[PDB]
RNA sequence: GCCAGCGAAGUGAGUUCAAUGGCUGAGGUGAGGUACCCCGCAGGGGACCUCAUAACCCAAUUCAGACUACUCUCCUCCGCCCAUU
């Protein structure tokens, strides 16, 4: 009486930082269903679209959480690659890119994004090499304990 | 991290492949001990009794902070 | 010379499935053409399986202008995609047209005779 | 096993509709049916008269199968949106016992329930056009296999605009993963002398939609079988058949 | 799940071998006369145009077949059918444009066995003992009863005859179109017009197209070889895929362009001159192929320039029981049809075609 | 387990070549080469110091995945249309012995034949742009699996053209019905900063030109690991 | 008739916006076939090839028991009718 779902991390990673604040839920809910239109037709089109939501989405951070069925996981996590030329008002070039597909469960879901942001700080120290910004780091390791 | 003698040629080994590792200010301070060891030998003879050895043996206890770089 | 004698037995080895391809339009002006029947299948596939089912490999066999009738092979992955595609009246300007199958065989010598009628009386 | 069946919704004139009975028999068509649309609004069931099969058709169909004349039958599908216009559907158990297979196309979730579980139809319609998403439950869905109750999943998306192909292919695959495939029938509402499929190539329609890999087949023959065979003990009696027999 | 069956397969087989004509336990004329419904038959010899005289004969009386509109089951059980055709010889029946899995499809065997396939509706009205064929998942739709004839005609007044005799009659009226044949195998000739005088019965020939085609790229084929050695020889399943675009006028080049045809020659090939054409349409004997099939084996006699003939021979799309046991059904196409490579060395390649619910017997 | 070994074809500018493999280094790839453009037009030959990798970046690259080093090929692409310009590679073979993962482009199934048996290549380029004609044979395809050559199929449809991905789906499944998958590997050119994908996207990337269910992920895996492997022998 | 509980890490599945019965290949058993081999009692075994392996249904702390929904199957007990001697 329960249906099983899957669910796909996402990550633009691009320069012009500005077209990291220009995210919004309507605009990637008329990017992804489009671009199913696009290298398919409309069979995936529909046939992923009736499980198709979003659920987390963070404009300042760039990580994609969407929703797809058992039967038709493989049409949505083939068009990833597929998704250039998000069109706005300038001009931008963005592309996902995955990092674990995560069979529905989404605590563990929520547990590979803590283990992938502890890794990004570890590495962001000695090249970054900035006094304020170290300060910084030392708020969220302190903040992270109190957890 | 713990280890007895044979142990700590490679307790030793995992902590400094960790700093290169985790790449994070992780401070190593290291404490040795005495840790005694009792040793039994008894064969299968009426007219024998077991000679109950002495014998230490050393330990390290290498501790790795989290310290806020 | 010699006299021997071998069993072997094959399970699908044919990885290509041939159609017999009939056509039906409304009106009496077929300007249809060779090469512009190739793109009728092509943007068929793209409205429904879209641009990646729409090169899979098939080809036009003994294609005929007044009886409109050809040849089609998609593997064993694109015989259902094709029946598919083609149902839905692809049309090529506008006008209203129909995709009837006469007959579906894995080879060409079991599709050359008959299958729909099997006697012409 | 009783081959290629339909369920045709036009009526505006005898030359179109001529048309479509010499086209069906062209294919594979061996039974024909004419559905008959009643709205909610107008109010109106046309039941006396409506067709005149035997009076308006020139008394040879031929079809290339077995040369069998074509049982053309006349069957009903009421548009209902309103639970104070079921009321009028429950009141032809008595009234007028016409229209032999007789098709309902629901719209409310409270309305669908009823449908499958108290109200006495045939077939169940679901069409989806402009926008109607629809729930679909497996208690009203588990009950309508047992009591011999089929779905009529009409396509017809290729007329006017290309973006029905969506709402066609979405609802029957939501209908796929609940209702696991055990009597569901496809068939095309055909207005036009050319919208019409031969029945070898409707077969995969319903494998586009899933269904079975072999029962595909089966949903156009066996499972159409079952359906008309539920609008015969529907018409006269439900365990007892008597017929006028005249030498 | 719902992507897999989009993409997956049909059932499809095939079955090849090897042999000898002149080999004591060969099977070559067993699969043949035991082989019992045919429609298409063509033969192909390289570099011919001059046809012999008896093999133009041969093509010319393969036939003829007759057809009998609206005829009942009843009649083809009487004493006087059974005793003028079945007991002096073979004869055939085949309900015509009855396809297998849409409506009732009567048989008739050479050895007496009318074998029918019914539906549910006419399966439980006539009464008669048989099983179910293809499993359509729960609801079983058709039936298949076997009648053997020849052991009904030694007690003719028994409980089974009698038993048969009345569902056909009086219990259940069914008429058929059937493709009547009769191979003349018997000391009183009779023929089938004296005896179909009532019914509307219409003797028919076969028909014949006679083609030659020019230029046509012959693969080259080593007999003692059917997987195909490399860069010599060719596999024995790439001439099965070749042998029917010839028969479909379909020989051509590659050409780049919108409209290409990737449809190459099987490699390593034969540019080859002439290439002489037939077709032989309508009910066919399977015992008049066996008169083909011996002069294609002494087509060899004399050293011809030929390296290889062809006989293929397509069976129809509607036969119910083929090869003696075979219930060939109907799932979106699937014909049998078998395939003789002839060499010059009395080898020959057995290439069978198996549908898609359907057997095959070495 | 050495996964997300892909090469580019890439040079420009210092700037746009370090982009690319601070990208790679983001997403999965811990190995990644650069290849070089070697056609008959102006039959250059560049071999002793090309770009210096290891002379110019700056001496740490690091991944976020396994969080190792990233060991940097230099590998060669030789465009050979003419049967004259395929002696070149068979005398540049004695005289500098650099650029230890050899892959040629064929554009004749004559020269293809040779490419297979008798040229001593480690990889094959297979790409198919705008109309280019040629047609895949059976045994070519049967000596190369068993000498162990590889095959690649390089990919940019996303960004330039939209009737250059047709030609890069078609040509591809003319090869899967003969390579039948032993050793094929999925690379892409990037000239562009942003024209690279993830480490787990080519893994549906090759379920999308069919070939496998499961040894598309050894595309990127197993067969890139047998570059390295049979090309070490080839240069010592 | 009435009276008795413990917030503390981690279930030979342990999920909780609710993971998991996968594919291919080779077998078992149940039908069908042999121009194949061995044992020599007309017989039997092996080898090879084709096909069926499901329906009912879904873990949410666990276990025992009753009840209910079932057929690719095996065991026990029988009925009806057909045909044979």
């Amino acid at each position: 009486v329960r249906f099983k779902h899957r669910y796909l991390l996402c990550e633009l990673v691009s320069d012009d930082p500005r077209c990291r604040l220009s995210l919004d839920d309507r605009v990637l809910s008329s990017l992804v269903r489009d671009t199913i239109a696009r290298v398919h037709g409309t069979f995936g089109a529909a046939a992923c679209s009736i499980g198709f939501a979003v659920r987390y989405l963070n404009a300042y951070t760039g990580i994609v959480l969407l929703r797809c069925r058992k039967e038709f996981y493989q049409l949505v996590w083939s068009a990833l690659p597929f998704i250039t030329y998000l069109e706005n008002k300038g001009h931008r070039y963005p592309c996902f890119f995955n990092t674990l597909h995560v069979g529905g469960t989404i605590r563990t879901c929520q547990k590979f994004l803590i283990q992938y942001n502890r890794r990004q700080l570890l590495i962001l120290l000695q090249n970054c090499t900035d006094e304020g910004e170290r300060e910084a780091i030392q708020k969220s390791v302190t903040r992270s304990c109190l957890l | 991290i713990h280890g007895l003698g044979l142990a700590i040629n490679r307790a030793i080994n995992i902590a400094l492949q960790l700093q290169a590792g985790s790449f994070g200010s992780l401070q190593v301070a290291a404490n040795t001990s005495t840790v005694e060891l009792v040793d039994e030998l008894e064969p299968e003879t009426d007219t024998r009794e077991p000679l109950t050895r002495i014998r230490n043996n050393s330990a390290i206890h290498i501790r790795v902070f989290r310290v806020t770089p | 010379p010699a006299a021997t004698y071998e069993r072997v037995v094959y399970k699908n080895p044919s990885e290509y499935h041939y159609m017999k391809v009939c056509l039906e339009f409304q009106d009496c002006g077929v300007g249809l053409n060779a090469a512009q029947f190739k793109q009728l299948l092509i943007s068929a596939v793209k409205d429904l399986f879209g641009e990646v089912d729409a090169a899979l490999p098939l080809d036009i066999l003994t294609y005929e202008e007044k009886t409109l009738s050809a040849i089609l092979r998609i593997c064993s992955s694109g015989l259902v995609k094709l029946w598919s595609s083609l149902t839905l009246l692809g049309s090529y300007k506008g006008k209203k047209c129909a995709f009837r199958v006469i007959q579906v065989s894995p080879f060409l010598l079991a599709l050359s005779g008959n299958s729909r009628e099997l006697v012409l009386d | 096993a009783v081959f290629a069946d339909l369920d045709l919704r036009a009526g505006s004139d005898l030359k179109a509709l001529r048309g479509l009975v010499e086209t069906a028999a062209h294919l594979g068509y061996s039974v024909v049916a004419i559905n008959h649309i009643v709205d909610f609004k107008e109010k109106k069931q046309e039941i006396e008269k409506p067709v005149a099969v035997s009076e308006l058709f020139t008394t040879l169909p031929i079809v290339q199968g077995k040369s069998r004349p074509i049982k053309i039958l006349t069957r009903l599908t009421i548009i209902v949106s309103d639970p104070s216009h079921c009321n009028v559907l429950r009141a032809t158990s008595s009234r007028a016992r016409l229209y032999d297979v007789v098709a309902v196309f629901p719209k409310t979730e409270k309305l669908f329930h009823i449908a499958c579980t108290h109200l006495d139809v045939d077939l169940v319609c679901i069409t989806v056009t402009e926008k109607l998403p629809f729930y679909f439950k497996r208690p009203p869905i588990n009950v309508a296999i047992d009591r011999g109750l089929a779905f009529e999943l009409v396509y017809s998306p290729a007329i006017k605009d290309s973006t029905m192909r969506r709402y066609t292919i979405s609802s029957a695959l939501n209908l796929m993963q609940i209702c696991k495939g055990k009597n569901v029938i496809i068939s095309s509402a055909a207005e036009r002398p050319l919208e019409i499929r031969g029945p070898y190539d409707v077969a995969n329609l319903g494998l586009l939609f899933g269904l079975s890999e072999s029962d595909a087949k089966a949903a156009v023959s066996t499972n159409c079988r079952a359906a008309l065979l539920h609008g015969e003990t529907r018409k006269t009696a439900f365990g007892i058949i008597s017929t006028v027999k005249k030498p | 799940a719902t992507l897999r069956r989009l993409r997956e397969a049909p059932r499809h087989l095939l079955v090849c071998e090897k042999s000898n004509f002149g080999n004591h336990k060969s099977r070559h004329r067993h699969l043949v006369q035991t082989h019992y419904y045919n429609y298409r038959v063509s033969f192909l010899i390289p570099e011919c145009g001059i046809l012999s005289e008896e093999l133009k004969n041969l093509v010319m009386n393969t036939g003829p077949y007759y057809f009998v509109k609206n005829l009942p089951l009843h009649e083809l059980i009487t004493p006087e059918f059974i005793s003028t055709f079945i007991k002096k010889g073979s004869c055939y029946a085949l309900t015509y444009n009855t396809h297998i899995d849409e409506d009732n499809t009567v048989a008739l065997l050479p050895n007496g066995k009318l074998i029918l396939s019914l539906d549910k509706d006419t399966y439980e009205e006539t009464g008669l003992q048989g099983h179910p064929s293809q499993f359509s998942g729960r609801k079983i739709m058709k039936f298949i009863v076997s009648i053997d004839l020849m052991e009904l005609s030694l007690n003719l007044d028994s409980k089974k005859y009698e038993r048969i005799s009345w569902s056909f009659k009086e219990k259940k009226p069914l008429k058929f179109d059937f493709l009547l044949a009769w191979h003349k195998t018997g000391s009183e000739e009779s023929t089938m017009m004296s005896y179909f005088s009532k019914y509307q019965i219409q003797e028919h020939q076969p028909k014949v197209a006679l083609s030659t085609l020019r230029d046509l790229q012959c693969p080259v084929l080593q007999s003692s070889e059917l997987e195909g050695t490399p860069e010599v020889s060719c596999r024995a399943l790439e001439l099965f895929d070749w042998l029917g675009a010839v028969f479909s006028n379909v020989d051509l080049n590659n050409e780049p362009n919108n409209f290409i045809s990737t449809y190459c020659c099987p490699e390593p090939s034969t540019v080859v001159a002439k290439a002489y054409l037939c077709t032989i349409t309508g009910f066919i004997l399977p015992e008049k192929i066996c008169l083909l099939l011996e002069h294609l084996c002494h087509y060899f006699d004399e050293p011809k320039l030929a390296p290889w003939v062809t006989l293929s021979v397509q069976g129809f799309a509607d036969s119910p029981v083929s090869w003696e046991k075979n219930e060939h059904g109907f799932r979106k196409g699937g014909e049998h049809l078998y395939n003789f490579v002839i060499f010059n060395n009395q080898d020959y390649w057995l290439q069978m075609a198996v549908g898609a619910n359907d057997h095959c017997p070495p």
